[PDB]
């Protein structure tokens, strides 16, 4: 399945303050009313591929989703990214893993680190074997689906773990509804308020008006 | 102003002679208040050293960096830096640091560089093109030959588990076909709170005065302020249209500060001609005089010049409605200009005036209508 | 769609037929005219190398490159106070209005001071200044005229234009009753004045209501002013160019200037500095070249308004569709941002009769020409009339002059001519 | 000063000029300004990165210089086009353009010649000893209003 990903998925550029201003970058975006790839984990957790990077989103009351896999085949032949969240901590790993024959959470490891409602958002990028984390949660008003308005992601993360990543997968909660989209190199003009804070964009290959 | 004329004869009027800057009272430094020293002693000491098929990466993190304590040792055979000068890796900061330590021949240390190409920086150790950092490497043929066999070789940073899996024989007796250690050191600028800085020590804070301030390694000079600029959490810095720092978080304390560049403008001297007087007036052009008789026009802060209660026609040209002239008791004085004579007509529904009598003025009018013609010879110009 | 020129018209012509004006319509035009840009200027140093002594070192190697621009930019600098001051200080006296406005019923209450504002612009003049709307080196110096003092020049103007004609251009101003200025500028445009003091209420109340549709339009239609805020917008945009050029790498390893002197030591630095000092030296020349040419164009429109001024302001144009659509009468000057803005009065002819007519007039063998003014029919009966509003005159040895005989001229009728 | 205008642009020439000349003696970041010096001390794989410096500089000194007079001769045919309309309709003619042909009803103009310039000497009436009257914009006769 599928549904459009409107405005969703823009994010702060750089960890520097900008305001009252219209400023123009060349990143890793999700592209403006592109498909996601929707899923429903009831009566769900395939590998995907990782392409360029990802965005990522789930609608949540009850937590189901709690973390991701990512690789070139996962299968203990190299170091393969393991990201879990476990009640209050983050938990990361490369190791060389052969993960379960269907990844879920019941209710040489050269790297390691630690630390409907909600919408909870995400943004997964590799450059130069830095491996970045972006996100936001918000309240949501629809129910069923996305909703057809603007928010931005901030930065979390940062692992310099050089790995080499092409597929992922995500890890379920048992004794659900989440969303998938590719970023692409995107020039994104991006309106900055007064309060440091990105209100708006344009994805400048959308179509002859943001052009 | 004969200087900048290039003349010992000035005519009355008013010339740019200089520009004024107010210079900053005195340096402030502000590095994070952290104190563990970095384990570089360790890495330049670890008991086994990687295979370059799979090199190791440490981050150097928390901590305080003596690099005068490697540049000075006897030890290395290269120390080549490709995007900052050894000599001022005390001064300079950074997020983190990565160490990759690993152990190759010394006839391919010519392999690790930025932009090198060659059966190691393709398969097992790409650095980036835009490398910035330094290569640390001397020969460990003493250390790690034996032979040894144990040292194995197969986009930036790529790590990579017939085929091309092969290693040198390293006998004591091998000199390029020795074993030489080498450290990597990787440093990320790329913005975040500073957590590996030089000895350097911190400067207390200044406010609402000029300084030389230094955050973090950033340099630059202003009038530093408390600001309504709100940070969000992971913001370091705030940029200006021009990308040169306009606020900064205090890495000691997370407050915001403004940065205001230091006073400035054009340094307008006043004078009639040489032909008349020698005494001058001095206009500071958007100056407050604070920042510098003595008298506030609304152009800039202007000094020498008496201000009249006056007024009369523009002599010599200020700005915002003043204007100046040499004047009897002789001295300069400055004056709203007057732009006439005020008439009330004496206007009235049937009252006409009408001339008895006239004057045939004569009126000069000057126009230019060509200039010298010249022409250059550009290539015996350039070229002689 | 392919674009229409204009609605098509085979006018009326024949050899024997006129189309003179009944009635007219006093018209008020507004043209908007650029006299001045905001003063920049850069010390080229401080933009160049701002703050470093390592760079400016390097900048002395160029010569006098900085040297010319900060000269080139003081030259632009100084003639807008020239362009500013050539438009509007033609007045050698501030001449100021007396208290009562009896102006035989014009009322230029909208356009002359007014004494509840804190600088003593007129109600129109507020209207332009309304709707009309940097740390690295710029700078911006004040104009040599304050905004009250181009106020109290647009005041003189128009105070000597009410009370006085043209004559305070001239000489020395003559007072004059407004309703006869009135008059003799409809003498200048071959109008006989009698056509205005017949209708002088009719005059004033279209002159008036004219006046206030003025304000209506620059209330209501922002972009009127389009000629004044473009040249501020360029002027805006160049600076917001000229700085964002600072921010640009041209092949250094940072176009921040402290990060290379932070990170470098000199034989390092001095390579990726000559860099950036080649990059933004190209672009101050690229601005100043720019400024050049843009300040020639308001130079240009200076000119032009001066022009204005002196032939429009302090006189009456015989020069067509100079002054406005219409016939000339009288132009009221405004100031407003950086330009100047002229109310140009006209004379628009409104309201057609077709009659036959004749080239001259057979009476006993004389053919009679008409002084001045056309011989005209209304099928029955020849009048003489003026040019420019149906005024019929029984024709007479006053209204016309002999020449010649009938034989001579085509197209001559016979009638009788009366003489008084 | 009453010259001012034709000085000016005798001015502005001669320091156009002397500033393309002293940018000669400008290094523009070569080893010498004095084009011999390189020829002299280095060999040609060496001196061409010098002479290069010097190129580069010289020319864009030129393509400065060659611009302002570009600009400026627009200036001056802009004045020449002005003094050229003055010929024509204040000497060769009388003007009813108010302040163009002098301050004054324009009577006539003489041209005399100056270095680089024309002067135009305007003769112009200027009515100069008012009186005062009572005025009226008509007259009753017999019933009819007459005019002037
Ligand atoms: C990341 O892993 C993929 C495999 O999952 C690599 O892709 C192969 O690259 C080789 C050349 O090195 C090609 O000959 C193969 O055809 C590719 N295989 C597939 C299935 O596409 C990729 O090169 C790796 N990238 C890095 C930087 O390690
Ligand atoms: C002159 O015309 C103006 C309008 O063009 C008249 O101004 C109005 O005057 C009345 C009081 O008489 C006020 O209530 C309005 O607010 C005024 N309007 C504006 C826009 O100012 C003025 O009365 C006229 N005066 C004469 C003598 O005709
Ligand atoms: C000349 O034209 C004007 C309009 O421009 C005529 O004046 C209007 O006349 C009507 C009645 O016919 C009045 O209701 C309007 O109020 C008048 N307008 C103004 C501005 O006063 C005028 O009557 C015409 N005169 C002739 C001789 O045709
Ligand atoms: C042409 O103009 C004349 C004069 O205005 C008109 O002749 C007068 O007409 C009125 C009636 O409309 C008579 O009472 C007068 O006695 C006439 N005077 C003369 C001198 O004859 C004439 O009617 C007009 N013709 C047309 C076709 O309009
Ligand atoms: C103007 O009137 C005269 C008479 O008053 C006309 O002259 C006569 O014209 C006819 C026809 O050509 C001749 O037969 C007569 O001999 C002419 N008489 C005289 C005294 O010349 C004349 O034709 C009329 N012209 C117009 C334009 O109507
Ligand atoms: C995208 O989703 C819409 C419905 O949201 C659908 O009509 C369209 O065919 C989809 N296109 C692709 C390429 O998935
Ligand atoms: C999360 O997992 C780690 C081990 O991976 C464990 O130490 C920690 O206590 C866990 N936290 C919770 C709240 O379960
Ligand atoms: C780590 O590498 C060794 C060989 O060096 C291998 O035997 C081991 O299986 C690897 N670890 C994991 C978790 O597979
Ligand atoms: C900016 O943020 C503050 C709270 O940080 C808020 O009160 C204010 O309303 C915001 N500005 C605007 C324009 O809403
Ligand atoms: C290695 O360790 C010794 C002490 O065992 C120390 O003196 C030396 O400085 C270390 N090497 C480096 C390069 O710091
Ligand atoms: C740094 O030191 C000051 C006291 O000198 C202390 O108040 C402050 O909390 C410290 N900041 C950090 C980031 O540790
Ligand atoms: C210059 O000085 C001389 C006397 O040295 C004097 O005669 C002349 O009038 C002066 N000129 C001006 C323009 O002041
Ligand atoms: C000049 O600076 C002083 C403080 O040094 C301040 O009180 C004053 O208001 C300033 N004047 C202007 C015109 O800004
Ligand atoms: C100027 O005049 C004002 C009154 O108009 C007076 O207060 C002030 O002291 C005078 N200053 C001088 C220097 O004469
Ligand atoms: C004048 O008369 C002609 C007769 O054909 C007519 O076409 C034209 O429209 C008329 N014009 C006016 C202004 O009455
Ligand atoms: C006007 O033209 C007609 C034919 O169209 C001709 O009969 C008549 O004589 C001409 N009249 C004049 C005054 O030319
Ligand atoms: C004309 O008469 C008035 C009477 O008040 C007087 O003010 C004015 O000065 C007189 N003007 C001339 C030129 O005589």
């Amino acid at each position: 399945a599928y549904t459009n990903s409107f405005t969703r998925g823009v994010y702060y550029p750089d960890k520097v303050f900008r305001s009252s201003v219209l400023h123009s970058t060349q990143d890793l975006f999700l592209p403006f009313f592109s498909n996601v790839t929707w899923f429903h984990a009831i009566h769900d957790n395939p590998v995907l591929p990782f392409n360029d990077g990802v965005y990522f989103a789930s609608t949540e009351k009850s937590n189901i989703i709690r973390g991701w896999i990512f690789g070139t085949t996962l299968d203990s032949k190299t170091q393969s990214l393991l990201i879990v969240n476990n009640a209050t901590n983050v938990v990361i790993k490369v190791c060389e893993f052969q993960f379960c024959n269907d990844p879920f959470l019941g209710v040489n490891c050269t790297f390691e680190y630690v630390s409907f409602k909600n919408l909870r958002e995400f943004v997964f990028k590799n450059i130069d074997g830095y491996f970045k984390i972006y996100s936001k949660h918000t309240p949501i008003n629809l129910v069923r689906d996305l909703p057809q308005g603007f928010s931005a992601l901030e930065p979390l993360v940062d692992l310099p773990i050089g790995i080499n990543i092409t597929r992922f997968q995500t890890l379920l909660a048992l004794h659900a509804a989440y969303y998938v989209g590719y970023l692409q190199p995107r020039t994104f003009l991006l309106k900055y308020n007064e309060n440091g804070t990105i209100t708006d964009a344009v994805d400048c290959a959308l179509d002859p008006l943001s052009e | 102003t004969k200087c900048t004329l290039k003349s010992f004869t000035v005519e009355k009027g008013i010339y740019q002679t200089s520009n004024f800057r107010v210079q900053p009272t005195e340096s402030i430094v502000r590095f994070p208040n952290i104190t563990n020293l970095c384990p570089f002693g360790e890495v330049f000491n670890a008991t086994r050293f990687a295979s370059v098929y799979a090199w190791n990466r440490k981050r150097i993190s928390n901590c305080v960096a003596d690099y005068s304590v490697l540049y000075n040792s006897a030890s290395f055979s290269t120390f080549k830096c490709y995007g900052v000068s050894p000599t001022k890796l005390n001064d300079l900061c950074f997020t983190n640091v990565y160490a990759d330590s690993f152990v190759i021949r010394g006839d391919e240390v010519r392999q690790i560089a930025p932009g090198q190409t060659g059966k190691i920086a393709d398969y097992n150790y790409k650095l980036p093109d835009d490398f910035t950092g330094c290569v640390i490497a001397w020969n460990s043929n003493n250390l790690d030959s034996k032979g040894n066999y144990n040292y194995l070789y197969r986009k930036p940073f790529e790590r990579d588990i017939y085929f091309p899996l092969q290693s040198y024989g390293f006998q004591p007796t091998n000199v390029g076909y020795q074993p030489y250690r080498v450290v990597v050191l990787s440093f990320e600028l790329l913005h975040a709170p500073a957590t590996v800085c030089g000895p350097k020590k911190s400067t207390n804070l200044v406010k609402n005065k000029c300084v030389n301030f230094n955050f973090n390694g950033l340099t630059g000079t202003g009038v530093l302020t408390e600001s309504n600029k709100k940070f969000l959490p992971f913001q370091q810095f705030g940029r200006d249209i021009a990308d040169t720092t306009d606020a900064v978080r205090d890495p000691q304390t997370l407050e915001i500060l403004d940065i205001t560049p230091c006073s400035f403008g054009g340094v307008s001297v006043i004078t009639p001609g040489t032909n008349t007087s020698n005494q001058v007036a001095v206009l500071y052009q958007g100056v407050n005089c604070t920042e510098v008789n003595v008298f506030q026009t609304r152009a800039g802060c202007l000094i020498g010049a008496e201000h009249v209660n006056n007024s009369y026609e523009c002599d010599i040209p200020i700005g915002a409605g003043i204007c100046a002239s040499y004047q009897t008791s002789q001295s300069i004085i400055a004056y709203t200009m007057s732009l006439g004579a005020e008439n009330s007509v004496a206007y009235s529904n049937n009252s006409i005036a009408i001339p008895t009598n006239f004057t045939i003025s004569v009126t000069t009018e000057i126009l230019p209508v060509s200039m010298t013609k010249t022409s250059v010879d550009c290539t015996m110009y350039i070229c002689g | 769609y392919t674009m229409s020129l204009g609605a098509e018209n085979s006018v009326a012509y024949s050899n024997n037929s006129i189309a003179i004006p009944t009635n007219f319509t006093i018209s008020v035009t507004t043209e908007i005219l650029p006299v001045s840009m905001t003063k920049t200027s850069v010390d080229c140093t401080m933009y160049i190398c701002g703050d470093s002594t390592e760079c400016s070192n390097l900048l002395l190697q160029y010569g006098s490159f900085c040297t010319q621009l900060n000269r080139a930019l003081t030259g632009i600098a100084v003639e807008q106070d020239k362009n500013t001051q050539e438009v509007f200080a033609q007045v050698k006296q501030i001449y100021k209005t007396p208290p009562i406005k009896d102006f035989g019923g014009f009322n230029f209450s909208q356009i002359l001071p007014d004494p509840s504002k804190p600088s003593k612009r007129s109600f129109i003049e507020d209207l332009l200044f309304n709707k009309v709307t940097k740390f690295n080196g710029l700078t911006v110096l004040p104009p040599l005229l304050t905004d009250e003092m181009i106020a109290q020049y647009t005041s003189a103007l128009l105070a000597g234009t009410i009370t006085s004609g043209w004559t305070f251009g001239a000489g020395a101003a003559l007072q004059i009753p407004f309703a006869m200025q009135m008059a003799y500028r409809f003498n200048g445009i071959g109008v006989t004045q009698n056509v205005l003091y017949e209708n002088q209420k009719l005059i004033a109340n279209q002159f008036n209501s004219a006046i206030g549709k003025i304000q209506d339009s620059l209330s209501s239609t922002a972009s009127a002013l389009g000629k004044l805020q473009d040249v501020v917008n360029q002027n805006a945009q160049a600076l917001n160019t000229l700085v964002k050029q600072l921010s640009s790498n041209f092949g250094a390893i940072s176009s921040v200037l402290n990060d290379i002197l932070s990170r470098l030591d000199k034989v390092e630095a001095e390579v990726q500095i000559d860099r950036l000092i080649t990059g933004r030296l190209q672009s101050l020349q690229t601005y100043v070249t720019q400024q050049l040419i843009r300040a020639a164009e308001i130079r240009a429109s200076a000119n032009l308004a001066a022009t204005k001024m002196s032939e429009c302001v302090l006189g009456q144009s015989k020069r067509v569709d100079f002054c406005g659509k219409g016939y000339h009468l009288m132009s009221f000057p405004q100031s407003a941002p950086h330009g100047v803005v002229f109310l140009h009065v006209t004379y628009v002819p409104a309201q057609e009769k077709n009659f036959t007519t004749a080239p001259a007039i057979c009476h006993d063998g004389k053919a009679h020409f008409p002084r001045e003014g056309v011989f005209v029919s209304n099928g029955t009966h020849w009048f003489v009339t003026q040019r420019n509003f149906y005024e019929p005159q029984i024709i007479t040895t006053d209204n016309t002059f002999v020449s010649g005989n009938c034989d001579v001229v085509i197209g001559i009728v016979n009638n009788t001519v009366y003489d008084p």
